[PDB]
């Protein structure tokens, strides 16, 4: 059927313009009675369109909590239609959506969204992209009491978010959670990598988490062991 | 905006029930109401228009309806690839608003979280700025409280959780409290420890470490 494909930056710095193409297959843009919508979602919150353009001429209709910052657009030959996000913030991060309004034919005016693309994340901040530092995380003392320990290592400060964690080159993958990314304050990411793992296997097995960073070609990998109490070695 | 208050928050239902997802409008919108699924990562999947109208190829596990003011998703005989997140959104006109949204998700048993607690590497010590992570392991369900008390009385801020998905195989998931420092306000003080409160353990439970010894 019809193809929704969007493409831009996933990454916009403050202040300037955020700017996203929807590239569309199986259906002219031209053909009369569809709205070109934009639609953005905000992490674990509900959707807000925002605004969208008339298939036949160049109409607008725009969300009133931001006409002053958003311009939508339809490219007639190419069957494109884009975004333009002006003077970006920290709360246009969001997960960013072209989708497209059918009308309801039992009503007149009424126009539902029937068709979406999968979706941009692009997220706001003035980083430039980081490779990350990764520290062991481990129990201090041997937890003899519990027959099953718990280690992890400490993803922190990179940018931009696909950092992916495996653990012993991918041969350990069970008990393994791997949590959320969350920007802290410094503009740069934060997650943690955590398995649980038999006591008993403490001394005798090795555990190392592998971690990956493509948009700054970084591949770390660092050992987890019983905390010493001053520094440690190797 | 015309205001949709989409109710259940979320709620926790076994594969065979008949939930029962409900939105509400803040006056009256005829019967342009659309109903949608969207699994994580990928795009919303259109479920129902008009307010009972069924999209073709939806299956008919789902049944819309309700008329004016106030609206009703309900899914009976729920598969497991129902599990979603769904969202009424009602298009009147611009500006087209949505509704918060309701999370079906897996209702199993109850678990009590696996505390541990984690201090920070003189690696990142060296670095000025620590991180003492508090791991909740493989509970159920979500609700779960983690204070830190250092080293005495709690410390208020500076503590981001992040919580995963019910994990594939036993549908329970974790939170990662991660308290962070000045490296010198962590030298400062000895005993830290994170407190947890979770409904599947019969009083709160405290890891610590108390580093004036490590």
């Amino acid at each position: 059927q019809v193809q929704l494909q969007e493409s831009g930056p996933g990454v916009v710095k403050p202040s300037e313009t955020l700017s996203l193409t929807c590239a569309v297959s199986g259906d002219s843009i031209k053909s009369a009675y569809q709205y070109w919508n934009w639609i953005r979602q905000p992490r674990g919150k509900g959707p807000e369109w925002i605004g969208g353009v008339y298939s036949s001429s160049d109409s607008t209709a725009y969300n009133p909590s931001l006409e002053s910052r958003v311009s939508i657009s339809r490219d007639t030959s190419n069957n494109r239609f884009s975004l333009n996000l002006r003077s970006v913030t920290a709360t246009d991060t969001a997960t960013y959506f072209c989708a497209r309004s059918v009308r309801d034919s039992r009503g007149w005016g009424r126009y539902f969204l029937d068709t979406w693309g999968q979706g941009l994340l692009v997220t706001v901040s003035s980083a430039s992209t980081k490779g990350p530092s990764v520290f062991p995380l481990a129990p201090s003392s041997r937890s003899t009491s519990e027959s099953t320990a718990a280690l992890g290592c400490l993803v922190k400060d990179y940018f931009p978010e696909p950092v992916t964690v495996s653990w012993n080159s991918g041969s350990l993958t069970s008990g393994v959670h791997t949590f959320p990314a969350v920007l802290q304050s410094s503009g740069l990411y934060s997650l943690s990598s955590v398995v649980t793992v038999p006591s008993s296997s403490l001394g005798t097995q090795t555990y190392v988490c592998n971690v990956n960073h493509k948009p700054s070609n970084t591949k770390v990998d660092k050992r987890v062991e019983i905390k010493t109490c001053g520094g440690l070695e190797v | 905006d015309i205001q949709m208050t989409q109710s259940p928050s979320s709620l926790s239902a076994s594969v065979g029930d008949t939930v029962t997802i409900t939105c509400r409008a803040s006056q009256s919108i005829s019967t342009w109401l659309a109903w949608y699924q969207q699994k994580p990562g990928k795009a919303p999947k259109v479920l129902i228009y008009s307010a009972s109208i069924l999209q073709s190829g939806v299956p008919s596990r789902f049944r819309g309806s309700g008329s004016g003011s106030d609206f009703t998703l309900t899914i009976g005989s729920l598969q497991i690839e129902d599990f979603a997140t769904y969202f009424c959104q009602q298009y009147t006109g611009s500006p087209f608003t949505f509704g918060g949204g309701t999370k079906v998700e897996i209702k199993r048993t109850v678990a009590a979280p696996s505390v541990f607690i984690f201090p920070p590497s003189e690696d990142q010590v060296k670095s000025g700025t620590v991180s003492v992570v508090c791991l909740l392991n493989n509970f159920y369900p979500r609700e779960a409280s983690v204070k830190w008390k250092v080293d005495g009385a709690l410390k208020t801020g500076n503590s981001q959780e992040s919580v995963t998905e019910q994990d594939s195989k036993d549908n329970t998931y974790s939170l990662s409290s991660t308290l962070t420092l000045s490296s010198t306000e962590y030298q400062s003080h000895k005993v830290y420890a994170c407190e947890v409160t979770h409904q599947g353990l019969s009083s709160p439970v405290t890891k610590s470490f108390n580093r004036g010894e490590c």
